[PDB]
RNA sequence: UUUU
RNA sequence: GUCGGGCUCAUAACCCGAAG
RNA sequence: GGGCCCGCACAAGCGGUGGAGCAUGUGGUUUAAUUCGAUGCAACGCGAAGAACCUUACCUGGCCUUGACAUACUAGAAACUUUCCAGAGAUGGAUUGGUGAAUCUAGAUACAGGUGCUGCAUGGCUGUCGUCAGCUCGUGUCGUGAGAUGUUGGGUUAAGUCCCGCAACGAGCGCAACCCUUUUCCUUACUUGCCAGCAUUUCGGAUGGGAACUUUAAGGAUACUGCCAGUGACAAACUGGAGGAAGGCGGGGACGACGUCAAGUCAUCAUGGCCCUUACGGCCAGGGCUACACACGUGCUACAAUGGUCGGUACAAAGGGUUGCUACACAGCGAUGUGAUGCUAAUCUCAAAAAGCCGAUCGUAGUCCGGAUUGGAGUCUGCAACUCGACUCCAUGAAGUCGGAAUCGCUAGUAAUCGCGGAUCAGAAUGCCGCGGUGAAUACGUUCCCGGG
């Protein structure tokens, strides 16, 4: 507070107990909604696995590198909003493949602050 | 309250009280499936030929000591001033500072 | 509205007034503080003076007034413009 | 495609394309296609002119667009002018329901004004 | 300011009800009320008495009240025409054939209400406050109480401005719930209005709980 | 033939002394006693305005709660039912009691 | 051969009874999918007995009633646990340092007194 | 930055 | 410039919005 | 006026309000009247835990005088009970059963009576600073004395909490604890509640039974730097980690010091005083508080797909119930109606939890979004729903596509969201108070903003 805190931690995800994920999912969550949350970002996983076929949590961390923790995603979760093509676990599924793939959409959406650089 | 208010309130139930048995087999007679409906009819008029006074809903609750007819509790026959008086002096059964 | 197996509601002094002036077929208007009595097919070309609150306003029983409490043809609330 | 004298939507099911009709909502456009027979999942743009001029014939049972419009204007107008309380609150544009004035009644009132 | 009333948060905890009962929870009300006036009525009845509290019994639908006085003579007098129709005087106002018993109050300095009641006797004579607190403090903490405080409120005497004065000696711990403490509030009638003298006295903690 | 005595309080102090109380009373001349089971307690609570005039914030909140115990006495004999009426039940406790 | 664990979380209980025996699981006569649809809720269900590797070597017949998903699927798991370590006591190291022995105090705040939700107050309004 |  | 809101315990300024 | 310290005070995050529709309180205006109170924080979903009549205090007319009710005095009659009419009602008339205490009537004198004024004459109660940490006393020391010390300084802490210093040494009231609740375990209690192990199973603890378990409600145990390491001044304290169900104040609640604001309230009550007494008192019926160019506050609902609709299937707690809740059956699209049933309740009922999960559907639009609004036809309460109720069905389908300056709440089972309950109450909750379900992010730090010691 005015002295000093400590930071809380999270239970990791039960599906592949990577905390990251876990923290993940839980920005796409709102007002409680887990459920929803866990079946988006799962689908996303499930997507970007079987084609591009590489290691999911080995994949996310592998390709958020490149857009920086929190503010990734948060970067993330939105540029995973505004495309409107289909269900919600596909517009973070094609986001995630889009980062991957070196895109601008959040690949290089943080450019623009290394372009203030 | 001005004692007229005590008055009126005594004078209104005591009403309710004279007419209660007739206004309760009227009530009655109206329900009634197995009767004819000329009588269904008389028995509305008749009902509705009472006091306006004669009718509870037209009552109201007030305070055993002092009349206030706002903030009145079924448990208790008092308002809330008086209630919370007494309350904490210790005259009443049970009622304690509720905390959980 | 009054629940239809109610039927409608008349007050007894009106309907006695309404009733007596109907086999007289008077001319005078029928002076009444009701307000909430309902307009009967009777009541057709009999002239209301219904209360408002203040004065007594008749009003002429015409033809498509029926299902209609008398109050409901004399506004109680005087209301012209603000500024 | 040309039912009641309404261009209604084609490409969409007939349920939902059958309320465009002022006249029909949900529970009467149900009514409609299920006394003819075609269920709601159903695209307009797969309707033979067999069953239009059928649902035509039903849509005709239903007061529509013309005389809707014209009965519902009429009774306001034996308001207005029987000079009855709502007829009065008609003519003034304010919640006629029974609804509060000191504020919060901008639909029938309009937009704020300024002085 | 705006503290709790001493007794009623002690009321589950360490002190007990005066009105000890049972009723249903649509007869309750009529019980209660039949309670009130009999209160009512007592504390006039009883006034020049020297009561400082009543306990009002219902067992199984019965009635008997303790009256705890300092002078039981005053309340009898001449025995077997008031205590055996001050029953009859009761019960006509609970409704229940009732029985009025006596407690003969030892150490009569102990009591907020007849320490209350002394106070408000002298102002209501025209004495000075001060000196009156002062001896009545005297005359409780000597009685063997340990802790008094006294307070008294509102155009004292007559002047055109209130004021409130208290007077503290001893011991009197409020926050602590185990503490016996007697309080008690009355007004003091004067010509000029209204005086208000409050009466806080302790004893020493209650170890136990009930 | 079965006794269910019940017990109704607003102290629990109360009620469990009076049921403690008359079971050993049973006992000492008899048998076949299922002691008193604790049953769920009624709470019901108040939320009483303090001030005079205005202060929606400023609430005392009460509780008043009814405790309730249950009491078997199987088969007694006939040398028990009157030592138990026979005995002074005290005030804020109320027993009732019915034959199966 | 039997034994027994007192699971509680939220408002939950989740009576469990853990036995040797093959992998099978009925949660108040269901089974573990028939159960929780939301397989997450199966999945911390199946936290401890997979923890120790296990999840063949226990039958589990349970019976929970109280509280909702989330609260009824951590009381089974902390049930299942108790029942377990009581079962072989020296597990319960391991058990301890992954969270799966504590009983999880957090309980729903009551609500305030002048208060919206409990903490949240009225919105502050000046002049 | 004006007023107590 | 005015009118409505924002700002202050209270004022203008200032900010906004609108009409003109 | 400085200095330090603290606190969702700022910061970081999450969500709102200011935008839009409506609910509600206030200002204004309006008006016959729109009754009065409450005006920064600390008034503005406030007294009011519920204005259709009643409440009701206001207006319009219509009526009354020892007065609707206290006692003090005089006379004839038991309290009473019917029945009708004039009347908007009050109010009056007219009739039947009954034959020294009472209960009306009649009269006169004091008197009653006012929600009339003054909260700036008062009490009694409340807010507020603010759960902020302070407020003192005794001795002993300093100051001719009032006074000071103590109670200051380094630290620390939620804290005049504790330690170390010190002419101070102690003590009290405040703080904390004692109190209630929640978390683990134990002893008792075993029904109405429970079903582990047997069998009977009409598959329902149902029914024998059992007293294990959950629960239930009484009596207790546990937690205290206790243990180890570290920093620290032979210190307090703080950082751990071990154990532990819980670790450091485990979580919440009640309790609100001395005082301030001539803060609030003569409309709870009481009271000194002033005013009224064919009315400022009492009683009626209709209106009104429900108005509406507008201005503000606080909320409820949405703008969509992390969604709408339809189908299937789960899982709460806590409350209420005899003038009441009602299993079930029959009728209806429904609100509900009729019969019918158990329940004074761990027994019967409200009662369906919702969001959740599964399947389809819509494909980014003023739409299957959103429901305002309006027309039409009803149900129930009630003596009556016009003014001025709630609900139900059909149609009707505005605004609104994330909102300016600005601004509010929040540090964990919390914000966010999802529903349930009651009090008040014949009916009338988006308000109040509660209940449980799911369940985050962030806190670098004290330079600033705001309140305090
Ligand atoms: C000085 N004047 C104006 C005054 C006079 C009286 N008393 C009288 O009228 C006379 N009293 C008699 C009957 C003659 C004995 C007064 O009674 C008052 C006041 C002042 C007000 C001021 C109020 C003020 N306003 C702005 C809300 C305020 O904010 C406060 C406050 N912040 O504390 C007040 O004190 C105030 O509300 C108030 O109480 C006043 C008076 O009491
Ligand atoms: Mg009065
Ligand atoms: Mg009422
Ligand atoms: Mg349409
Ligand atoms: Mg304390
Ligand atoms: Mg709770
Ligand atoms: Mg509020
Ligand atoms: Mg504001
Ligand atoms: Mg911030
Ligand atoms: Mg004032
Ligand atoms: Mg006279
Ligand atoms: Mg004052
Ligand atoms: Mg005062
Ligand atoms: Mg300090
Ligand atoms: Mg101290
Ligand atoms: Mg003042
Ligand atoms: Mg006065
Ligand atoms: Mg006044
Ligand atoms: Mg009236
Ligand atoms: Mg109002
Ligand atoms: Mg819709
Ligand atoms: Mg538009
Ligand atoms: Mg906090
Ligand atoms: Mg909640
Ligand atoms: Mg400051």
């Amino acid at each position: 507070r005015r002295r000093v805190v400590a930071a809380r931690e999270i239970l990791p995800d039960p599906k592949f107990s990577s905390q990251t994920i876990a923290k993940f999912m839980n920005h796409v969550m709102q007002d409680g909604k887990k459920s929803i949350a866990e079946s988006i970002v799962y689908g996303a996983l499930e997507r970007v696995q079987e084609k591009n076929k590489v290691d999911p949590v080995e994949f996310f961390e592998t390709t958020l590198e490149k857009v920086r923790t929190a503010l990734a995603m948060r970067w993330l979760v939105d540029a995973a909003a505004k495309r409107s093509e289909k269900t919600m676990a596909l517009r973070l599924a094609g986001e995630l493949l889009d980062a991957a793939e070196g895109k601008g959409a959040a690949i290089k959406k943080r450019e623009d602050v290394h372009r203030m650089a | 309250a001005k004692k007229g208010m005590i008055n009126r309130e005594l004078k209104r139930e005591k009403t309710v009280a004279k007419y209660a048995a007739k206004r309760a087999e009227l009530k009655a007679t109206i329900a009634n499936v197995n009767a004819s409906d000329e009588e269904r009819f008389e028995a509305m008029l008749k009902l509705q030929a009472l006091p306006r006074n004669a009718s509870p809903v037209r009552l109201r609750n007030r305070c055993g000591l002092t009349g206030r007819p706002h903030g009145y509790f079924r448990k208790f026959g008092l308002s809330r001033n008086k209630l919370r008086d007494t309350v904490m002096q210790g005259d009443v059964p049970g009622v304690v500072k509720a905390s959980w | 509205p009054r629940s239809l197996k109610k039927g409608p509601f008349v007050d007894a002094h009106l309907f006695a007034k309404v009733e007596a002036a109907v086999a007289s077929n008077s001319r005078k208007p029928i002076k009444t503080w009701s307000r909430r009595s309902m307009i009967l097919p009777d009541f057709v070309g009999l002239t209301i003076s219904v209360h408002n609150g203040r004065n007594h306003v008749p009003v002429i029983v015409t033809e498509h007034m029926v299902g209609h409490k008398l109050g409901e043809f004399a506004p109680t609330r005087t209301y012209r413009g603000h500024g | 495609a040309r039912i009641a004298g309404v261009n209604i939507p084609d490409n969409k099911h007939a349920v939902i394309s059958l309320t465009y009709i002022f006249g029909i909502g949900r529970h009467t456009a149900k009514n409609i296609l299920a006394a003819v027979g075609i269920t709601e999942t159903t695209k307009i743009r797969e309707l033979d002119d067999a069953q239009l001029d059928a649902i035509r014939a039903e849509v005709a049972k239903v007061p529509t667009e013309g005389d809707l419009r014209r009965e519902i204007s009429m009774n306001i107008k034996r308001l207005m002018d029987l000079g009855c309380y709502r007829g009065l609150r008609h003519r003034r544009s304010l919640p006629v329901r029974g609804q509060r004035t000191k504020t919060n009644a901008r639909t029938r009132k309009g937009p704020r004004k300024p002085i | 300011g705006q503290k709790v009333h001493p007794i009623g948060i002690r009321l589950g905890v360490v002190k007990r009800h005066n009105a000890n009962w049972y009723a249903n929870p649509k007869q309750y009300a009529e019980y209660l009320l039949k309670d009130l006036q009999v209160r009512e009525f007592l504390t006039k009845k009883l006034k020049n008495a020297m009561v400082s509290n009543i306990l009002i019994e219902r067992p199984s639908g019965a009635a008997k009240v303790t009256i705890s006085t300092a002078r039981p003579g005053i309340v009898i007098g001449k025995k077997g025409e008031d205590i055996e129709k001050l029953q009859r005087e009761l019960t006509n106002i609970m409704g229940v054939p009732a029985q009025v018993s006596i407690n003969e109050i030892d150490r009569p300095d102990l009591d907020a209400r007849l320490v209350a009641e002394a106070i408000a006797s002298q102002l209501e004579k025209r004495v000075m406050f001060r000196r009156a607190m002062k001896r009545a403090v005297q005359n409780t903490m000597r009685a063997g109480a340990k802790g008094i405080k006294v307070e008294v409120s509102g155009r004292l005497g007559g002047a055109e401005i209130a004021r409130t004065e208290w007077y503290r000696e001893g011991r009197v711990p409020l926050h602590t719930l185990r503490a016996d403490i007697d309080y008690a509030t009355m007004r003091a009638e004067t010509t000029y209005g209204t005086i208000g003298v409050k009466v806080w006295i302790f004893r020493g903690e209650i170890l136990g709980g009930m | 033939q079965r006794i269910r005595i019940r017990l109704k309080s607003f102290d629990h102090r109360l009620i469990d002394q009076s049921a403690q109380e008359i079971v050993e009373t049973a006992k000492r001349t008899g048998a076949q006693v299922c002691g008193p089971i604790p049953m769920p307690t009624r709470i019901e609570r108040f939320n009483v305005l303090t001030s005079p005039h205005v202060n929606k914030d400023a609430r005392d909140q009460y509780e008043i709660r009814t405790y309730k115990r249950l009491i078997d006495i199987v088969q007694p004999t006939d040398k028990t039912v009157d030592a138990l009426m026979k005995l002074d039940l005290a005030a804020g406790v109320d027993v009732q009691i019915a034959l199966g | 051969a039997t034994n027994y664990g007192t699971g509680r979380r939220k408002t939950a209980t989740a009576r469990v009874f853990l036995s040797a025996g093959t992998g099978k699981l009925v949660i108040n006569n269901r089974t573990l999918e028939q159960y929780f649809g939301r397989e997450t809720a199966r999945m911390v269900v199946r936290q401890p007995l997979e923890l120790l590797e296990a999840t063949e070597k226990y039958d589990l017949y349970i019976t929970v009633k109280g509280g909702g998903i989330g609260g009824q699927a951590g009381a089974i798991r902390h049930g299942i646990t108790r029942a377990l370590i009581a079962a072989d006591e020296t597990l319960k190291p391991v058990l301890r340092q992954a969270g799966f022995v504590t009983r999880d105090a957090r309980e729903v705040e009551r609500k305030k007194l002048g208060l919206r939700k409990a903490r949240k107050r009225p919105q502050f309004s000046k002049r």
